[PDB]
Formats: C-alpha cells, structure tokens, sequence
RNA sequence: UUGGCACCUCGAUGUCGGCUCAUCGCAUCCUGGGGCUGUAGUCGGUCCCAAGGGUUGGGCUGUUCGCCCAUUAAAGCGGUACGCGAGCUGGGUUCAGAACGUCGUGAGACAGUUCGGUCCCUAUCCGUCGUGGGCGUAGGAAAUUUGAGAGGAGCUGUCCUUAGUACGAGAGGACCGGGAUGGACAUACCUCUGGUGUACCAGUUGUCGUGCCAACGGCAUAGCUGGGUAGCUAUGUGUGGACGGGAUAAGUGCUGAAAGCAUCUAAGCAUGAAGCCCCCCUCAAGAUGAGAUUUCCCAACUUCGGUUAUAAGAUCCCUCAAAGAUGAUGAGGUUAAUAGGUUCGAGGUGGAAGCAUGGUGACAUGUGGAGCUGACGAAUACUAAUCGAUCGAAGACUUAAU
C-alpha cells in the first residue's frame, strides 16, 4: 500500500499536532541552587538528600 | 498460610479423624455408596499415587489393578462420603507423584514395603 | 430485595447435606453503611446509595486514594459515617426500609437466596480475534500464512465498507458483567463474608455487587 | 472423550474385539460421547465364530474411558482403557458375558444388564 | 522478575556478574532496572552470609564468581570470603535493606537512566 | 441458469473450488400461529402468517454439483464482482518440459488425457476495532447517577406424569397441562480435573572448570528426564436464553347494519404467533437538546470593565499492579506497608550439606517430612517512594416571579 494521494502542509501538521518533547521534571537543588531532575542525584553539587554522593 | 478468611470459613469441614500417609503407601478407603435410599460401604484398595492442593480443597489418588484393567479414584480429602481410611501397608518410593506406574504392569509395578 | 457490596476474596469449597462438592466465592462484605437516599421526589427515582470499605480521613497533604478529600468527606459525614473507599447504588430496594446512616450487615442475606452478582471482568489488555472473539485459526500447515488473522472484514464493490460491529483486535476485559441466580451459600457474621455459590467476574480484591436476583 | 474415529476395546463376549466410533449420538454437532453414552460404531476385529462379524455397523455404550468421569461428590474415577459394550435396542448386550470393571454411571443411563453382568462395579 | 533483554542464561550470567562487582567494589554504576535486579540477588547473599555456615557458604558460592581482590596489605582473599568475612559482620545487626539505588539520569550514548548502586 | 447485445474497464477491473469472516432477501428447511383435508388416533397432504434464533460429521472426486455412510428438530433457496487472493490456499484451469490417443507431409495442434511446474506490496485517505489529548457543556472541583439513543441475547432434543387415558375392531396412541434432564451456543471464572509453568525442587549422561577429595559452576534444545507454585488457561467449574406485559399477523369470533334475511366490519367490542414494543444483559448527556442529586472551595488588588496567584482539587516526579503497546485505569509516596529486603507461613519438591554408622564396594541407614523454594498469605520502615514544582475559582446578559 502507497499514499494515494500527497499529504498536504495543512494535513501533515495537524499530525504533528501532537509531535513534541516536554520540558524535563526538574527542580532547584536545596543544597546548591542549580536545577536537578527530581529524584535524581544532583550532578552540579553530588548531593541527593542532603549528603554527597 | 492461605488467605485467612478463606480459611476462618472452610475450616469447620476439615475432618480431624483421618490417619497419616503418604504417596506410595496401600490404603483401604471405605467409601459409602448411597444408591437410592439403602446405603453400604464399598472398599476400594489401592496405592496413593498423588496427593494435591490444601485445605479444604486437597485431594488423594488411589490406584488398583481390577480384572486387569487400571482403575484410578480421586477423592476430595476431607469429604463426608469416606467413612474412613485404613493404611494397610507403608509403601518406600522415591517421589511425590507415581506417575509411573500407570504405565507398569505385574512384577514391575510392585512397591517396595517399608 | 436486598444489595450489598463487598471485596472477592477467592475461590474454595464446602461440603453440602449430602457431601457434594459445592464450589464457592468468599465476599468479604464488611462496613457497608447507607451514604444517601435518593427520592422520587428530589432525585427522580429511587435508591439507597451504600459506601463500603472505609478508608483514612480527610488529611492536608494527601496524595493518593486512601485519603478522602474534602467533598467526599462532607459527603460522608451528613450521613455521619466515616468515607468509604466504592459507592454505589441498589434502586431495587425498598428505601423505606433503610435509614441514612444504617449498617449494612452481610445478615441481610440468608443461606439459599437467590442473587445477582456484578463485577468488572479481569482484564485482558489487547488480543487478537481468536482469544477476543473466539474465531477459528487458519491452517497451521498446508502452505497456510493465515494462523490468527481476523479473515475477511466485508465483502466488494457492495458495500465498498466494513460494517460497524465488525469483530477485531482491541482491548479484551474490563467490562461490567452481572452472573444471574447465584445462590447464597452461607453467611459468616463474624467474619463479615458471604459464600457465593460459584464463580463471580474479576480478580481477587475487586469490588462485587450483590443483589436478590431479579428474575423470579 | 470418545470421538469419531476413536477405537475402543469391546469389553464383551459378543465376537467383536475393537471398534471404531462412527457417530456420537444425542445431538447435532455433538463432538464426544463419555461413560453411559451411545456410540454407533464399525467392528475392525473380531474373534473368529463370533456372532458380531467384521466391518458391522452396530451400537456400543461406552463403560470405561481414560478420560473418566466426575461426580457430584468432588471425586473421580478413571480407567486405563477406553471399552465400550454391543447393545441391542432394549439396551441390554449382544453378548451373554460382559469384562473388566465398569462405571455406575450405567445404572443412571439403565444399562441394567450390562451392570448385573459386570464383574465389578466402581 | 525482570527479564532485562536477555535470555535465561544471560541474564543468570549477568545477575552473578552485576553481584560479585558489587561485592567487591561496593558501589557500581549500571542500568536502573539492572540495579532493582541485583539488589535481590547481592542481598540474599548478604543473608547466606550472616547465616554464615558451610552449607550457607557453598549456596553462596552457587552465585559468586571466581574472583580474586587485593586488599590493602597486598593479602588477597575471594569475593566469598569477603562476604562471609567483612559484608556480614557488617551487616549483622541490620535486617534486611543491604543496597541503596541513586538515580543519576540518562546516560549520553542511548538514554538510559544511569544509578549507582552501593552497599549499606 | 444457458444465452443475446458490446455500454465501463485491454498506460491490467486476478479467473474455479476450498479456508477465514460474515452480511442481507424470503419465494420458510426446523421451531411458533393458523385454514382446508379423501384430518379416527399417531402420522401426513396442501395453503396462509411468520426472517427471532437455529439449520451436522465423514467416503469419493480439484471439484461446484452429485452419490454414498452415519446423524439431526432441521440438514432451506438465493444476493452481496457466481461476497471475501493488498485476509489465506493454489488441487483444477490458462506459459515454457515430457508423453499417450488422435489429426497434420511437416513445423505443430486438440473444452482429449498424463506427470512436473516462482501467488509481490512497510496502509496515505475513507471504512472498521481499540485507546489517549483539546475545547465545549456560563465559577472551580469530587463522587453518585437519569436514560434520549445504541448494541447483545433470542435455538432446540429426550424422558417422566397426565395416561396406556381420549381415539381406535386391533395395531397403535394423543391434544392441553405439570415435571426432570440433555445437545449446540454464549459468558464469567481457576475451588476441582487437567495443560503450560526458560530465576521452583529433584534424578541423570558427556565434557571443561572451581588445585585435589567431597560439594558445586559452565556448555550440550531449558543437555536430558520425573514432578510442579502463581499467572494464563479448556477439554474443567458456575451461570444464561426464565416468568411475564402491551399491540398485532394469518386467523377465530361477538354484536351489527348497508341489504327486513344473511353477514367477523361499516360504527363498536374481543381474542390471536419463537415474530413487533417491552421485560433480561452491556454501553450511553459531544443527548452541542451537553440532563439530575449530594458534598467541597469562596479574597485581595483594581486603569473599579478587570486582574491575581491561590482555595477545593488535580498533576509533574517517584514505589508499584488487580491495570497496561504507549497514553489511560487502579494501589501507594514518610502523618507511609507501594515495591525490594528481612521474618513467619501456604503450596511445590521429596529426604540437603556435614558428620556418624553398616558394607571390600557400588551404596544404605540415622541425624531429620530434612534442605531448598518465582509470582500466593501475613508481619516488619532495614532500602527506595527525598527535597520540591506546576496547573487550578471569584462566577455574562434579558425577562418573569419572589
Ligand atoms: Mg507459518
Ligand atoms: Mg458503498
Ligand atoms: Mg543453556
Ligand atoms: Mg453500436
Ligand atoms: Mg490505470
Ligand atoms: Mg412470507
Ligand atoms: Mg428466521
Ligand atoms: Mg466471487
Ligand atoms: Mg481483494
Ligand atoms: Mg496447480
Ligand atoms: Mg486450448
Ligand atoms: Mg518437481
Ligand atoms: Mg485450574
Ligand atoms: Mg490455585
Ligand atoms: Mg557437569
Ligand atoms: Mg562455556
Ligand atoms: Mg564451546
Ligand atoms: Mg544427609
Ligand atoms: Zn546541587
């Protein structure tokens, strides 16, 4: 099976509509200030949780 | 254990009279017959191939060996219709399952005594 | 006519009169508690609405299902109960029988009713026509490349379309299924259950809705 | 589980040895016949001077079967073999002498005879 | 149980790998659902350990590897002996909770959310 | 159907039969209701209403057909590109090889036969089955809901009793009514019977290792073999098509004139089908006609139109499963049993290791229902669900009544 007919710009991104990424869960460091995944040790500081990693 | 509701309402139908066996041991289990109103005992010997399950749902597999032909019952443990079990000889096996005699015959499928 | 709600348990057995088998389901029906009457008059028919299996009080920072919110707790507490984790309503009863508040004890169905059972089927997820709907497989030799497929969804030209409520791959399970004329085994106060003669739909720890049945 | 094509044992002194089921009896569609049910069947084997001969088309109540049956009590029997016994139309057998032991399910079908001849009935 | 994109055997293999790593170096960085695997299996062993008999000695040896570690006093002594040594009086008065997993984030190369997992 | 015609398609509309999946018509095969009968009864014949459901396995043949075996209540007839090859097959038929009969001088040929003979395609659109997001439904929310609509289901045997009665010389043998139990089908479910059960237990071969013994590990389909938990499951266990109501069909009548009689029909009143509408099961307010009930939240600042972050609430992120492609759903997130670990069990396996004893030994016995054990039950904060962040109201106008 083939597109029997071309897909127009209208059409193709009306498909993309839902095409995209979301900002990251992130948050500021307690410990350093900077922005960490939540969750996740801070890389900028090695901290998670209050205590170095 | 088993869930303990489960249990809490099942446990009034476990029968406290039953002797210990195990798989390979020769029973006699005198089981009542209650064809229309008269009621009689029938006795049905044969080895414990299997024993399964808990509880209430547990149940034991007896087999004979008769006019030639193999002849396999399952009861349910603990149900009424057992007026009682004898074990008649204590059978040594190796296994829990005797799965195998099934296809033994004669001489081959004899247990050894304990 | 009579209804009440409760958690399966699981399968076992029991020995009736006569040493028969007699599979059964094991409800626990405990803390069912009358939320609501609805009316005719201020509502359009009528119901008793019963909450069953309470759950933890309202608290600030709650983040999951085991605390009741605000709504449901005031909900609740003008029928001076404490929230209830499933709600649902019996318009086959009769609501002056019932008081807001009222218990709802597993006593209110005796050994030998016949009843009616509501639950939501064990699901499934996505499965093909054969499992789904029970289709025959193609041959599987015989140079077949046709196994588990669907077959042929419609016909030619007429009607150039497949049908609405042609049978496909989807979601399997999950759906409200009522078992008719089951039967009350026993009744255990104690310990809040009701044996139900046989199987009823959904996986252990799912909500079952008991009735009297309504064919009679 | 006794289905078409499945051969059985004939479990009697009637003549035929083995059988092979044609029909399940008792309904449209009906796929397998178990303890007490009808079976129209051909005879493959025979003993020689027999009353049933080779290749007669005749009906058999099946007695025993590896399947075996279930009763309202919760237990089971189950039997090596799968034997079947030549009826006539009155349900009592071809032959005089019935082997083996056979189910009591036969006494509820009213295969009277067929139970009062069997050496043993389980 | 996790299957962790491998067959039986390899993920076996793997398991004793991922558990006789941990042992020695006391805290390894891995695959996040690798980590929640192994945490099981080096924490049984932490319990044949505190058991601390012989027939508790060979299971363990079932899993552990063939490994030898260089202490500090140039003396060597297997993961084994580690385990049943220094892991154990440890870990005697704790019961249960040996492993703690710390979520790092996606590693570069195929996103992989990388942790550490380490002992106590 | 066999044709006639040559109007679409030769910059291709795949052609018989079967398989899978159906769908529709009724001119009805069965089951339901009737009229007439050269209808005694049991059976039948013929016609009318009726499309709800149902309407079988095999032998032969490529077959469709057809015949045959054995059933069944019955084994309906047709349309849908002689339904359905971007769903399957490829036996026939319609390529190239070869051969027989036959025809032809021959090359070759034959609705004559014979043996062999490549079935491609990642779905763009509508359509269909599932499953999410947005906005709307004049405040923002949590639950419970009505039911406009829609879908599902809808079949039937046998036996017992009435009653060996009515009927019939006899043979045979009922209607109506009352019970029991099946076939097929559908649905839920794993207590039972079984299947599977690649991180459960055990036996065992070859070979390579852990230095050796002992005990173990790797590889040989999971090396092989005997069992088996949860889950998922049928062949297994339950349940269903029950009982009814309203209006009708063909009919059957009552009263009744037109038309002094007669007449079911004109007025009027009854009765009457598995069919229609309900009753039963499921979905359902995007039902833009957006419905209903209960509960929750409710202030400051304003260029005084309006805004604001917050409230109730819900998410992100995290531990998960009864849920699951992913979303979604549900159980939880320290004021916590959500998962892992730990402890105790259930179920499974079937007697660990070490030691001792008896044997020359292979082995056996004791210690000891031992040891082990994924998913199932319970307990326990030891590990991880940290610290955080985001979204989310202030309620338009008109009229009437109060
Ligand atoms: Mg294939
Ligand atoms: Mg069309
Ligand atoms: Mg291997
Ligand atoms: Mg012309
Ligand atoms: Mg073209
Ligand atoms: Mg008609
Ligand atoms: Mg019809
Ligand atoms: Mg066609
Ligand atoms: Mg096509
Ligand atoms: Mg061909
Ligand atoms: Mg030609
Ligand atoms: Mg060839
Ligand atoms: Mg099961
Ligand atoms: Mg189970
Ligand atoms: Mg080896
Ligand atoms: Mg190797
Ligand atoms: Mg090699
Ligand atoms: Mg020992
Ligand atoms: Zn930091």
């Amino acid at each position: 099976a083939v597109p029997k007919r071309r897909t127009s710009k209208t059409r193709k991104n009306k498909r993309r509509t839902h095409f995209k990424i979301s900002v990251p869960g992130m948050t500021e460091c307690p410990n350093c200030g900077e922005y960490k995944l939540s969750h996740r040790v801070c890389k900028n500081c090695g901290s998670y949780n209050g205590e170095e990693v | 254990t088993n869930h303990k509701l489960i249990e809490a309402v099942t446990k009034s139908q476990l029968r406290t009279d039953l002797p210990s066996f195990r798989p390979g041991d020769t029973l006699r289990v005198h089981v009542r017959i209650i064809e229309g109103t008269r009621e009689r005992i029938q006795v049905f010997e044969g080895v414990v191939i299997k024993r399964r399950g808990g509880g209430v749902s547990e149940t034991f597999t007896v087999r004979k060996i008769s006019s030639g032909v193999g002849v396999e019952r399952t009861f349910p443990l603990h149900t009424p219709k057992i007026e009682k079990i004898e074990v008649k000889r204590r059978g040594k096996v190796r296994r829990a399952k005797l799965y195998y005699l099934r296809s033994l015959r004669g001489k081959a499928a004899r247990i050894q005594e304990i | 006519t009579k209804g009440i709600l409760g958690r399966k348990i699981g399968m076992t057995q029991v020995f009736g009169e006569n040493g028969e088998l007699i599979p059964v389901t094991v409800v626990e029906a405990k803390e069912n508690v009358v939320l609501q009457k609805k009316t005719v008059e201020v509502d359009g028919y009528n119901a008793i609405q019963v909450g069953f299996e309470d759950k933890k009080a309202y608290k600030k920072d709650a983040k999951s299902n085991k605390y009741a919110n605000k709504p449901a707790e005031g909900h609740a507490k003008k029928a001076d109960a404490a929230p209830k984790r499933f709600i649902r309503e019996f318009r086959n009863v009769d609501v002056d029988a019932y008081e807001v508040g009222q218990e709802v004890s597993v006593d209110t169905f005796v050994a030998g009713d016949v009843i009616d059972v509501t639950g939501v089927s064990k699901g499934k997820g996505f499965q093909g026509a054969i499992k789904r709907h029970g289709q025959s497989r193609g041959p599987m030799s015989h140079g077949s490349h046709f196994h588990r497929a669907p077959g042929s969804v419609g016909m030619a030209s007429d009607a150039s379309r497949v049908f609405k409520g042609q049978k496909m791959p989807g979601r399997m399970g999950g759906n409200t299924v009522t078992v008719q004329n089951l039967e009350v085994v026993q009744v255990d106060t104690e310990n809040k259950v009701i044996l139900v003669k046989g199987n009823v739909p959904g996986p252990k720890k799912g909500l079952v809705e008991i009735r009297t049945s309504i064919k009679k | 589980m006794i289905q078409q094509e499945t051969r059985l044992k004939v479990a009697d002194n009637s003549g035929a040895r083995e059988v092979l089921t044609i029909k399940v009896l008792g309904g449209s569609g009906r796929k397998t016949a178990n303890i007490g049910d009808v079976i129209v069947c051909t005879v493959k084997n025979a003993t020689p001077g027999g009353v049933v001969k080779k290749g007669d088309v005749v009906k058999a109540v099946i007695v025993r079967t590896k399947s075996g049956v279930r009763r309202n009590d919760g237990s089971y029997i189950k039997f090596d073999e799968n034997a079947c016994v030549i009826i006539r139309d009155d349900k009592g057998p071809r032959g005089t002498r019935i082997f083996g032991p056979v189910a009591r399910e036969l006494r509820e079908g009213n295969f009277m005879k067929i139970v009062s001849l069997a050496p043993e009935v389980l | 149980y996790r299957k962790l994109g491998r067959t039986s055997d390899q993920r076996k293999a793997m398991l004793r790998d991922l558990a006789t790593s941990l042992i020695i170096s006391e805290r390894i960085e891995t695959t996040e659902a690798r980590a929640k695997e192994v945490r099981s299996v080096v924490e049984k062993l932490i319990t044949l350990g505190k058991k601390g008999d012989l027939a508790s000695r060979r299971n363990a040896a079932k899993t552990l590897r063939n490994v030898e570690i260089l202490n500090e006093d140039e003396t060597t002594q297997t993961a084994l002996q580690k385990l049943f040594g220094e892991i154990a009086e440890r870990y005697t008065e704790r019961q249960g909770g040996y492993t703690r997993i710390l979520k790092q984030g996606p590693r570069r190369g195929d996103g992989a959310e990388s942790v550490i997992i380490e002992l106590v």
